[PDB]
């Protein structure tokens, strides 16, 4: 969950998020909120795919720069029909390019509060190391 | 000549030492951090002593010669210095150019 | 915090913070101060995923250059929907040119008001150095 | 400080930086002092930016080059909304080539009012020189 | 000084040069020295720039082709909006590439009135020369 | 001088001499002989420029050559305003083309009257030549 | 004098060279000997440029293509005013690039009335040739 409704509302204001999320009244009135966590789950699940590689799974704090791709790509599902030159579509498609930098090293993940998060063992391998006759005999 | 003698030894003890593995570099793209720095500086300092080794297709470990070359321009020196100190103390006709074998009256 | 809402307002003038942070009163009568910190917010993330493999992260200062890139991309953040040929979409883009620049080494962060920044130690890892006999034994 | 409030009016007559500089009055009267001085800065902090590789940075004069570009910069950071094909934006971007250009290597940085700038010691530094046996013993 | 205000009267008239400097009275009447200084001086600023790296700067002689090149960029820097087509920021582009032509050794600084320009000892510079046994001893 | 105000009237005719270079009387009634005597010193100082590193400065003698590539480059300077498509642009970009094949060698520099030209002695150099023992002892 | 006035005459008609060569009577009336002296000279003098580093200067002998290339480049000279796609420009302009197919020994310079030119000794140049021992001693 690197993202909340409360994050969605003030980053795309209230009324947006009631127009994309009620399906079922015409005008909208409520927030679904059973569609919103399905949106944010897609949007975790897609950002988990692109961040396996580098850093542990079940992150235990969110950094920022998440809480805003998360947000957009949640935001970018919440919409039945994307056409390609929608403006929400090419700030989903800037915010995949930024997981995707980040996923091949060109860009870092930032800190979460104070604390920075937690990379993956990957790099770490070597075999073992044979140094016998070295040991100060 | 017991200068040129301590140099040489004391030249052919560092090239020794130096001897062995190669020097190998490794490089990281923009965006690694520094407990990835560090990872990956542990990983090029043993990777010498460890036979195998994996990283990320981003980075890259560069082997570098060490020290390539031979101990005869050492070797040449201190044998010079040697014949040079057996003729001044003894005479160069049976330390430095031994007199050789072959017995007589 | 590389920015402020008085740095927002000197850039971009108080009608227009106004206006594109107001979302609930039609026409604009306060500026909310939680949209804009997020913004702001959503900047300096950002910019420290740009940063991090070159500096510390909880810089003690704040460069010049910082500044002007925090403000315009905390601009570009409070719109809700950015098209392409946006003129303030074109500023962000040339700051995130600044900002790559600065992170793969072709720029250097400046002065914050008299000192340099804090550069991370990632250049300076070698391995030790052995060299006995070399002692003045 | 590589350019001034009076370097400002002299390039671009006093009409027009006060008409790109006073926001709260229409038609303008006066000059904002505290705006063009925060456009000055950020011209100065982009500058450093460029510049801060091949030289010190509190440069204790300024170049007529730089006052130039400053200049330049500045009246292009005046402006709140500045599209492509603006001559300014134009103007503005053929001074950011001069100055990568500098900072390439390719343009040298001119005289400031009789002697040369002060380049950084980046080129110096050498090992020390083990050159023993070769002293006149 | 490569260029001054009579060269500009005599290269493009004085209506024009009054025309372009006057920004205070319209219809323009006499020539603002202080605007034409300026743009001078800008002019062999990034002159300077161009020509630092193969001759000294504070050069006693100006070359024919020096002044040509500085009424031309002086005559460019007088405007306060230039466009790209403008046939005078055609005239600029094409003098600032004969001035980098003469920066990348393709083109050398021609005569001043009748020696030749101070080219700097960039060149110069060799180690100094051991050649020992080599002294008719 | 690589041309004259006779060589300008005869190829071009004595009207657009006078039309090109009159610029206080309208209609023309005299050609300025010092605005004439500026713009050929420029076409020369140019010409220089391109033929310095061949040939000595102070030449002599004019090869036609020379001749028809002053005049053109003279009237082309002749024009206060000059726009990419004029034909009089074309012809001084192919005189300048002519220019630049004879630096690059390309061109040989035709004869003055009868005598050839003189080239400078930038191939001549060679170290010395030490042959010693090949002297008949 | 590769052609005269005859030549161009026979070439171009008779009328056609009045209309290009009187600039002072309208209609014309007369063909100005100067004129076309000076046009066929600066054709001389291109082709003498083209022909320099491979046949001798002074020709005893006019070779016939010769002929037809200095007559269509003293027509073209005759024109003050030279668009691109006028057809004499074009036919100019395939000379010129027969001139360099000679220049760069592609095409070879005709026979004049019987006899063949006379090349440089360009590629005659050899050391000497030092084969003592050879001399049937």
């Amino acid at each position: 969950s690197y993202c909340t409704l409360a994050d969605l509302i003030e980053q795309y204001s209230e009324q947006k998020i009631r127009e994309v999320s009620d399906r079922v009244n015409k005008p909208a009135t409520t927030i679904d909120t059973v569609i919103v966590d399905r949106a944010i789950a897609d949007a975790d699940s897609e950002i988990d795919l692109h961040l396996h590689g580098r850093y542990q799974l079940p992150l235990a704090s969110v950094p920022t720069a998440l809480k805003r791709i998360a947000c957009g790509l949640a935001y970018a599902n919440l919409h039945i029909v994307l056409k390609e030159e929608n403006p929400v579509y090419k700030t989903a498609e800037h915010l995949r390019k930024l997981l995707s930098g980040i996923a091949n090293g060109k860009l870092s993940l930032a800190l979460d509060a104070d604390g920075k998060p937690a990379p993956v063992a990957n790099t770490v391998q070597i075999s073992e190391g044979r140094n016998d006759w070295g040991a100060d005999w | 000549p017991y200068l040129f003698r301590h140099y040489a030894t004391s030249d052919l003890a560092e090239m020794l030492e130096i001897y062995g593995l190669p020097i190998r570099l490794g490089k990281y793209p923009p965006g690694t951090a520094d407990e990835e720095k560090a990872t990956l500086l542990r990983a090029v300092t043993g990777l010498g002593h460890a036979a195998a080794g994996i990283i990320p297709e981003t980075m890259a470990i560069d082997f570098q010669q060490a020290a390539q070359g031979s101990s005869d321009p050492f070797l040449a020196m201190m044998r010079q210095s040697e014949d040079a100190i057996s003729k001044a103390v003894l005479g160069g006709t049976l330390t430095s150019t031994t007199s050789q074998s072959g017995g007589g009256a």
